[PDB]
């Protein structure tokens, strides 16, 4: 029975701050810690439906108000309280307000600030009737808010260019996505005729071969699969917050979240497996060589964010659904850190975000040294941890499985090179010599800061456990197995701190470097966005000119029809009233149309 | 106008180490490669034969584009920056003032009493630096962008009032 | 201006119905209408084929 | 009929009315009568609202004329910036042109007779060439009016001769006795014709790719209030044809649709792709007008349930936002004087609320959810996907190009840096953004309850 | 204030709302001409009663 | 209550014990007990003062019930008088066949997710109810396109009667 | 002198007059009173009493009575045995069957 009221009110109470920002009442300055209250309210009220749900497991549909009674078809505002609805949300509320915390930090010198925090509650509204959403229409509701305002967001500075162009690129990877979204609602109420999940479920599709493709390209926008996967790496361009918010925890693994809510039909289907695997694979190994060799803070931890979407969604893949949830709420907790972490050290060295001229900070900043290096490691999969209950109890899963013969290689070298890259990160800009610029400016002291990383502090070293146990369990335990690959979990990353090392040490070794052509393979994003940002819509924007519109509307559709008509009169009009004027010439031809008329043509005869 | 023999080498210099800088990223890496840049720039400094110093100059750029950075380095506040033009969103030009309503600037009065002053200023200062400007163009316009400066007392440089009150760099 | 009216109306009085603008005018014209006609009609007429005998399944298929 | 009278009573109002009230009395006697007309859309079953011998209303008409009477507020403000400096006649006579031309399109949709609707349909041009070309602002508006009127009766006058045709043949063409004494269409070679001539007239007032060239050429150089109400009505006065004009056309819609649901289809991402090329602002929706509109050609050509409600959602959608990017439009050229993208950009650090307006604008045309656009749209593209599997990979093309438009002209004139040597643009004042408030709120609180909008089907 | 200037003034707003008031007396002028089937639908034969004597108007 | 447990049925409910069989507190019961003694007593003292009020009046509605007219099948050819009762009649019966699949699909919409993990079983028998509904819809109004009408449905019912009794003929031989 | 022409007058801009400006007309008191009666005659009675004008019509297509009368339709077949919708609208007896 309470079970609706209290997951119903998280939603509720988490919009009053947006219709009190309407009415213009706040005088700035209390409004974002009005704002911060609400959500921290949230997550407490949130609280109590989670702990009513491992007590029993009850789940329910609040399908409320009465929207659309289209024929046979019932669009209604439908909630779905389930399993991986009503524990998301607490985990997505406790990042949220963490940062929320973290904003006023770092944008104090912000004007719009008021703005600022009123949007960060817009998009939670947006991605809360996502997550909770029964009927696919409200999908597209979370799915849609939730793309119209990153293009707000991460563009808030509308200012540089740059800024505006990383805005209409993310809008449209995102765009892609859904013309997936469109064909899957189109199949399902044509052939099932339904958009609520529910019954999709019901009406058995064992074959769904169409709306299940569709569904895994609507994957793959949002979440920044191959195809469509630069658009999260260019998202950084907006404020860290905003970075570290929307496409590092929350949103990106948005796109994981759709195929999971459609487990129960996904799995029918084998061959839809088989390029989850496939997709899930290489966009591992690509995200993960692009982080290797990159330099700005934001683009190492964001491209992370990339290859640990690939890292769960292949889990799903091989008929891990629940676990690919396992991996929602680590990551979102733990990859928080991580940008929060390089966003408090951007604030104090000066806005500066290149680890070249990082380094030393290992001392000066020991709280943030603390956060980011037990951070890692549970990105890196240190054993009882947060990320180890997930990523390697992952690893341990899909090594051992029915699945493509090089697709376990990914998630394997991968992980060696998502060890890499934190190995690097860790060495390039806390340790080494102090090689920022001379005045130092450098403060972490504010209590804001260090309750906001604390808070999921002991979360990123407690939480591990606190879902681990608590949860029923819902996929099938791996018990026996060999000792190598049980183990290969944990020992792939330490040749990814071991080899990683020695080449982040070759820096120290005195002795020049040449280019090599691999590394200006991985520097360059492996030249994914030089191309593709560059021939395909060079030349679809070209052809909208040259051909379809000089060509064709401003020459050959005016030419054909109206312009020749209108010349067809033109052209021979003039002697029509063109005549001489001699009466010889006119009666002459009197004399013409007589003989034709009653002798040539004979309307007589 | 011009890039002369001078400055190419200048900027080709320049360019060169702050690649260098990018690669060696440790100080003591990046000192030592900097004075062998710098050794080898001007090991041939008495190359009075032009036509081989324009040749140094292709050994010069061609492997700098083989060796630059693949993602080189770039200060915030420079071109490809982090940070270039991130502060347009506030800088609003100062004409914007003058629309104020009677209550808005009746809010900061003693500023828009200045500002009326800075007004003034312009107004009986700018015939005569367009006469001013005339009077020393060379014939058919100038035959260079700089700007000539105040010849006599009292007239403000010609053409003064963009440039002097120009947006704050940081203005909030 | 100038670029303006290059680009809105300047493009008919200084057009010359040139061979070349023929094939451009006529392959990116009825060349993709014709195309999308060969492949919508055959599918209707496959999909029409299919299902005046039943192969095609419309068990649920009613909101049409 | 309640309505039309005091429609008609509006024309002593503004010609008689005081030197200076004759906005502000126009102005609200035009508010009044959204009264009478709100109870339009009050509505009985399946049957439609007949309510006289030669006037009548249904679920389909409903919103349209309620559209209408609502509109006509909107271009009496939206004259209020260019109209001060004219002379009073001048000025009274705008508001005769406008109010003759509310009688017109208050009677189509009303219509009970084929002709008497073609009679109206093809009769609210005169009004309009008074509009564009008398108060027009640029040099080819004269063209304009050209374009405009010989596209329209080219089409429309072999529309005429066919219903004479069914005239004289079934012997009535009222909308009940054709849809109750419906009869098949042969595959004959005179009904292919005759088939062709019914549908060529409102398509040629429905922008289809090859017919459009005055949709470009008449929105652009119209006035203001000429320009809103020629894109958000009078462009849905053959989309009211064409739903009623099918129920005699059948089987022969069906296999004769190829030709034209298809060039619709190609052209609408055609179109939309001219947007994402463009340097004229007004330009941008005149074109974004004709892929939206040629959204519902294939809706109407299907003839499917949903079909029809996805177009007459798209229908009264996009002729309120199509408005709103042109009063949008107004603001911007007014205070620059020039119709160029690219001279006015960086307005939204001097004008916050009014790129907050353009936000929506450009936002709810993009068609996201819930808005009336994306249902709309969304009902056509799974009626298109039923009819044939491919259909989604063009029309779903078009939300590509779509997005990218609606966002582009937002971008560029709002976002990034302002052009310095812009010392024109003032604070605005309360009409314009009263005027996007009355065009923004009447889309989005129809959003909880759009069942008077899907139209008769539903 | 001079009730004879305020309404040669705002005396204009009179004929739009009995253009209202003129519609519908047309609008039901209309109605009882087109009656020709008082309680005569097979789908509604509700008998008169006696107090009433039109079924509608 | 308020509907009808036939038409809506549900199946009935079992609940187990409360048996909690560690020492240390549950605090699922303790925020139960503060939920219902904080909350949801003042609402329901709201709601009974509510009834009382509506209580205080009581104004009724009633039922439109429609009597039978005859189809456009025994209408007469171009007698457009009984056309319209009989094309009147056509569509609200389609109304209410809208509703009857409403009805089943809400039947199958409560079902799958009341039984969860074990929803293939026991609602196999709404999912049949739901098949041959779906069935006979599509014998009935479908496919008919926007400008349905009650000869168009007697055109496809025609159209069945004469496929099936031709191929039944032939197959029997 | 080519064509005897008024030079284009300036954009007198409203609030050069009056800051008060409305854009709505010159006239100041004029100017306050169409502010005052737009937003009135508007945002007030058609755009909220008109929507609750017609979001609280009475049923629509008579929604609510196809509802209330399906129940009953519905409860009559399956108590006796028969199907709750046949998949013959029109009776199959009574229609004359060609040849
Ligand atoms: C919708 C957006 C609501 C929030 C909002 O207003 O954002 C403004 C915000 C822009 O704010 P801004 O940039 O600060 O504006 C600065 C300007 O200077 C203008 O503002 P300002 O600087 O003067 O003051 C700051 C702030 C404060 O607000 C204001 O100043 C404006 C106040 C607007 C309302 C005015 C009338 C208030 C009184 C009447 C109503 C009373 C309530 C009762 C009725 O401004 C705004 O918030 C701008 C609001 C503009 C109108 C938005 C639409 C209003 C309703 C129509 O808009 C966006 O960010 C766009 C978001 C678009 C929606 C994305 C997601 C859509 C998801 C689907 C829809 C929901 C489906 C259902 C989900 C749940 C299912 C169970
Ligand atoms: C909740 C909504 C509350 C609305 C409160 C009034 C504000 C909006 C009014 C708009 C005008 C609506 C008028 C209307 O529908 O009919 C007026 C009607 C229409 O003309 P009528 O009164 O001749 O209508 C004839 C029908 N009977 C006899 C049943 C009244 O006129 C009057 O009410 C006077
Ligand atoms: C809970 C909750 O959110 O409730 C919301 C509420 C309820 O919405 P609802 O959709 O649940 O309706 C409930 C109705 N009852 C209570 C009778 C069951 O919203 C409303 O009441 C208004 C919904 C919108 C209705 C349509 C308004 C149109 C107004 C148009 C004005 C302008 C006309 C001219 C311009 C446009 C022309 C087309
Ligand atoms: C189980 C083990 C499986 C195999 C694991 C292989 C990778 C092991 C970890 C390597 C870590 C290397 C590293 O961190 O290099 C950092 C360095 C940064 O750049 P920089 O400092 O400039 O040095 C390079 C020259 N400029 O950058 C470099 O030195 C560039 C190194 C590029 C290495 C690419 C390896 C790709 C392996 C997969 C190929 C798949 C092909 C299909
Ligand atoms: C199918 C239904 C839709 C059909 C749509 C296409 C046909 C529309 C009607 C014809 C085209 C009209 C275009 C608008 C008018 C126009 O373009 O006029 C051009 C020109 C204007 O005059 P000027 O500026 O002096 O330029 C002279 C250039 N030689 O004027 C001229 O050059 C003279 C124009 C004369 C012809 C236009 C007027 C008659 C139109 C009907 C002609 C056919 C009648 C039946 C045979
Ligand atoms: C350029 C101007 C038009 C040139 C082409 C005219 C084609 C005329 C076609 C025609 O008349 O078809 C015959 C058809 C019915 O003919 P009917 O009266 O029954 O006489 C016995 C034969 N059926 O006629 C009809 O059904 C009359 C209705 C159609 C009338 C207009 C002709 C078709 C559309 C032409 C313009 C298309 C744009
Ligand atoms: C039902 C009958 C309706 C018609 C008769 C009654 C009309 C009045 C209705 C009530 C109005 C309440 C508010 C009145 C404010 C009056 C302010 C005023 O006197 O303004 C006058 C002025 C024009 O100049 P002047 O008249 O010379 O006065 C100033 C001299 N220095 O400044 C001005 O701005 C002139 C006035 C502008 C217009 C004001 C509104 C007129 C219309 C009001 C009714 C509209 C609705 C009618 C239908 C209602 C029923 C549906």
């Amino acid at each position: 029975n309470p079970f609706a009221s209290l997951t119903l009110t998280t939603l509720i109470i988490l919009t009053i701050p947006i219709m009190m920002s309407n009415s213009n009442i706040y005088k700035t300055n209390l409004y974002p810690n009005y704002v911060k209250t609400t959500v921290s309210y949230a997550f407490t009220l949130s609280l109590v439906p989670l702990l009513m749900f491992m007590h029993t497991g009850q789940e329910m549909i609040i399908s409320n108000w009465h929207w659309m009674t289209l024929q046979t078809v019932e669009l209604s505002l439908s909630f779905k309280m389930d399993y991986f609805s009503v524990m998301f949300i607490p985990v997505a509320l406790f990042v949220t307000w963490s940062i929320m915390e973290f904003s006023m930090w770092y944008m104090h010198s912000d004007p719009f600030i008021n703005r600022f925090f009123k949007y960060l509650v817009l998009f939670l509204i947006t991605m809360m009737i996502l997550v909770t959403a029964n009927n696919l229409f409200q999908l597209f509701i979370g799915w849609e808010g939730v793309g119209i305002m990153s293009f707000l967001l991460i563009g808030w500075w509308h200012g540089r260019t740059d800024a505006n162009t990383a805005a209409l690129q993310a809008i449209l990877y995102n765009r892609i996505g859904d013309i997936g979204f469109v064909l899957s609602m189109a199949w399902f109420l044509t052939h099932s005729n339904a958009w609520d999940l529910q019954q999709i479920f019901m009406l058995n599709n064992e074959c769904p071969n169409m709306p299940l493709i569709g569904l895994l390209l609507a994957a793959a926008g949002k979440s920044a699969q191959f195809g469509l996967h630069p658009w999260l790496p260019s998202a950084m361009e907006g404020p860290t917050p905003v970075s570290a918010l929307l496409h590092s925890s929350t949103m990106v693994v948005a796109g994981v979240f759709l195929l999971i809510r459609f487990y129960p039909l996904m799995e029918t289907n084998k061959l839809v497996q088989t390029m989850t695997l496939c997709l899930g694979a290489i966009t591992t190994l690509f995200t993960a060589l692009c982080a290797i060799t990159q330099n700005d803070i934001k683009k190492i931890v964001a491209f992370s964010t990339s290859s640990q979407l690939g890292l769960m969604m292949v889990t799903i893949g091989i008929n891990q659904p629940h676990l690919a949830f396992l991996h929602i709420c680590m990551h979102a907790f733990f990859k928080a850190m991580l940008f929060m972490c390089s966003g408090s050290i951007i604030h104090s060295l000066n806005d500066e975000q290149d680890i070249r001229k990082m380094g030393g900070l290992y001392k000066a900043m020991p709280f943030t040294t603390t956060a980011l290096i037990i951070g890692s490691l549970a990105l890196t999969g240190m054993p009882y941890l947060t990320g180890f209950y997930s990523k390697d109890l992952i690893i341990e899963a899909v090594n051992m499985s029915y699945t493509n013969a090089w697709a376990l290689l990914m998630t394997l070298i991968a992980t060696s090179l998502t060890a890499a890259y934190s190995t690097r990160i860790i060495f390039f800009a806390f340790l080494g010599k102090p090689r920022f610029p001379p005045l130092v400016l450098i403060n972490e002291n504010n209590p804001l800061l260090i309750n906001s990383i604390k808070r999921l502090l002991i979360g990123s070293i407690f939480a591990g456990f606190i879902i681990s146990n608590n949860i029923p369990p819902m996929t099938v335990p791996n018990t026996t197995m060999p000792l190598y690959m049980k183990m290969t979990a944990l020992i792939v990353t330490i040749m990814g701190f071991m080899l990683a090392l020695e080449l982040n040490n070759t820096t120290y070794y005195l002795k020049f470097k040449y280019p090599s052509q691999t590394y200006k393979f991985s520097n360059m994003l492996g030249y994914y966005p030089s191309i593709m940002h560059r021939l395909p819509t060079y030349h679809n924007l070209s052809m909208s000119q040259k051909s379809a519109s000089s060509l064709l509307d401003l020459i050959w559709l005016e030419t054909i029809l109206p312009k020749t008509t209108s010349f067809i009169q033109m052209k021979m009009s003039i002697m029509v009233s063109n005549q001489k004027g001699l009466i010889k010439l006119y009666f002459l031809s009197f004399l013409i149309t007589i003989m034709i008329s009653m002798t040539l043509f004979n309307y007589h005869e | 106008a011009y890039l002369t023999h001078q400055q190419k080498v200048l900027r080709l210099y320049k360019r060169a180490l702050r690649h260098l800088e990018s690669w060696c990223v440790h100080r003591d890496k990046y000192r030592y490669f900097a004075c062998l840049m710098r050794a080898r720039f001007d090991e041939h400094k008495n190359e009075k034969d032009m036509v081989k110093a324009t040749q140094l100059l292709r050994q010069a750029e061609e492997e700098f584009w083989y060796g630059q950075h693949p993602q080189p380095y770039i200060f915030p506040e420079s071109p490809g920056g982090t940070s270039y033009e991130r502060y347009e969103c506030y800088k609003v030009p100062e004409w914007c003032l003058d629309d104020w309503h009677p209550s808005e600037k009746a809010m900061y009065p003693d500023y828009f009493a200045k500002r009326e002053q800075w007004k003034r200023l312009r107004r009986e200062s700018w015939e005569r630096e367009v006469k001013q400007l005339q009077e020393e163009t060379p014939p058919g316009g100038p035959r260079t962008e700089a700007l000539p400066p105040a010849r006599k007392e009292g007239d403000l440089p010609p053409l003064w009032w963009h440039i002097v009150t120009r947006p704050r760099e940081r203005p909030m | 201006i100038r670029w303006t009216y290059a680009r809105s109306a300047n493009i008919y009085p200084n057009f010359r119905p040139t061979p070349k603008t023929s094939l451009l005018g006529a392959l990116f014209g009825i060349g993709p209408l014709f195309f999308w006609y060969y492949v919508f009609k055959t599918d209707r007429d496959k999909k029409e084929k299919l299902i005046q005998e039943g192969k095609l399944d419309q068990t649920f298929n009613i909101s049409y | 009929l309640k309505i039309i009278i005091p429609t008609t009573m509006l024309l002593p109002m503004t010609w008689m009315s005081k030197h200076n009230m004759i906005w502000i009395n126009a102005t609200v006697h035009s508010l009044l009568i959204s009264l009478i007309s709100l109870s339009l859309l009050n509505q009985l079953g399946e049957n439609s609202l007949n309510f006289s011998l030669t006037f009548f209303s249904d679920s389909l008409s409903a919103p349209l004329l309620v559209l209408t009477t609502w509109l006509l507020p909107l271009m009496l403000m939206a004259s209020q910036s260019h109209l001060s400096k004219e002379t009073t006649t001048r000025k009274k006579l705008y508001i005769t042109m406008l109010i003759l031309l509310q009688l017109f399109l208050i009677m189509t949709f009303t219509a009970t007779e084929l002709i008497l609707f073609y009679i109206l349909f093809e009769a609210t041009l005169v009004p309009t060439l008074i509009i564009i070309t008398r108060w027009g602002n640029q040099t080819e508006r004269l063209n304009a009016g050209l374009y405009f009127l010989f596209y329209t009766l080219a089409g429309s006058l072999p529309l005429l001769v066919a219903l004479v045709y069914i005239q004289n043949t079934t012997g009535s063409l009222n909308f009940l006795i054709i849809h109750y004494w419906s009869h098949p269409l042969s595959n004959s070679w005179s009904n292919i014709f005759m088939w062709l001539a019914c549908i060529m007239a409102f398509m040629v007032k429905m922008p289809l790719y090859g017919l459009h060239l005055w949709l470009p050429k008449a929105h652009v150089e119209a006035p203001i209030a000429g320009s809103m109400v020629l894109a958000a009505v009078l462009l849905k006065l053959g989309g009211y044809g064409m739903m009623r004009i099918t129920t005699i056309l059948n089987p022969l819609t069906n296999y004769m649709a190829y030709p034209f649901l298809m060039l619709s289809m190609w052209g609408m991402i055609m179109t939309s792709s001219i947007c994402l090329r463009q340097t004229d602002l007004k330009s941008l929706i005149a074109y974004s007008s004709v892929s939206h509109m040629a959204l519902v050609i294939v809706a109407i050509m299907i003839q499917t349930p949903w079909s029809f409600m996805g177009a007459t959602a798209l229908m009264i959608a996009h002729g309120l936002t199509s408005s709103m990017l042109f009063c949008l439009a107004n603001t911007n050229y007014e205070r620059v004087h020039s119709r160029t993208m690219i001279l006015a950009r960086g307005l939204q650090t001097l004008l916050p609320l009014m790129a907050t307006w353009w936000l929506m604008a450009s936002l709810t045309n993009l068609a996201l959810p819930p808005s009336i656009n994306l249902i709309g749209e969304l009902f056509i593209i799974t009626a298109s996907f039923s009819w044939s599997n491919i259909t989604i990979i063009l029309m779903g093309m078009n939300m590509m190009i779509t997005a990218l438009y609606s966002l582009y002209m937002l971008i560029t004139t709002q976002r990034g840096k302002y052009t310095h040597h812009i010392n024109n643009i003032k604070a605005s004042f309360t009409r314009e953004n009263a005027l996007m408030a009355l065009h923004i709120l009447p889309l989005l609180l129809l959003t909880l309850n759009p069942k008077m909008i899907l139209g008769p089907l539903y | 204030m001079n009730v004879l200037q305020i309404v040669r003034d705002h005396w204009v707003h009179i004929l739009v709302p009995v253009g209202f008031v003129f519609g519908c007396y047309l609008d039901r002028r209309s109605d009882e001409k087109l009656t020709a089937f008082r309680n005569k639908s097979l789908l509604f034969k509700r008998e008169l009663r006696p107090n009433e004597e039109v079924t509608w108007k | 209550d308020s509907w009808d447990k036939d038409v809506y049925p549900e199946p009935p409910r079992r609940t187990p014990a409360p048996a909690p069989q560690t020492s240390l507190p549950n605090p699922v019961t303790y925020l139960t007990k503060i939920f219902d003694l904080l909350v949801d007593r003042p609402v329901t003292l709201a709601r009974e003062f509510i009834e009382q009020q509506h209580a205080k009046n009581r104004y009724y509605y009633y039922h439109r019930e429609f009597r039978r007219v005859p189809d456009i099948t025994e209408c007469e050819e171009k007698d457009i008088l009984c056309m319209f009762e009989a094309e009147m009649q056509w569509r609200r019966d389609y109304k209410v066949d809208q509703e009857i699949v409403n009805i089943i699909q809400e039947r199958l919409k409560a079902c799958q997710q009341r039984e969860g993990e074990s929803y293939r079983q026991n609602c196999a028998k709404e999912l049949e109810q739901f098949t041959q509904v779906s069935k006979a819809f599509q014998d009935r109004y479908s496919d008919l396109g926007a400008h349905y009408s009650a000869r168009k449905c007697l055109a496809k019912q025609k159209q069945r009667m004469l496929a099936e009794r031709k191929a039944a003929k032939e197959a029997a031989a | 002198i080519r064509l005897q022409e008024d030079p284009d007058p300036e954009d007198e801009n409203l609030y050069e007059k009056n800051p008060d400006s409305h854009g709505y007309d010159k006239d100041p008191i004029v100017d306050l009173w169409n502010m005052r009666v737009v937003f009135f005659f508007g945002f007030s009675i058609v755009l909220v009493l008109g929507s609750t004008f017609v979001a609280y019509l009475p049923d629509y297509r008579m929604q609510e009575w196809a509802r209330r009368e399906a129940e009953r339709l519905v409860k009559y077949r399956e108590a006796n045995g028969l199907p709750l919708m046949e998949s013959n609208c029109f009776d199959p007896n009574k229609i004359q069957l060609p040849e």
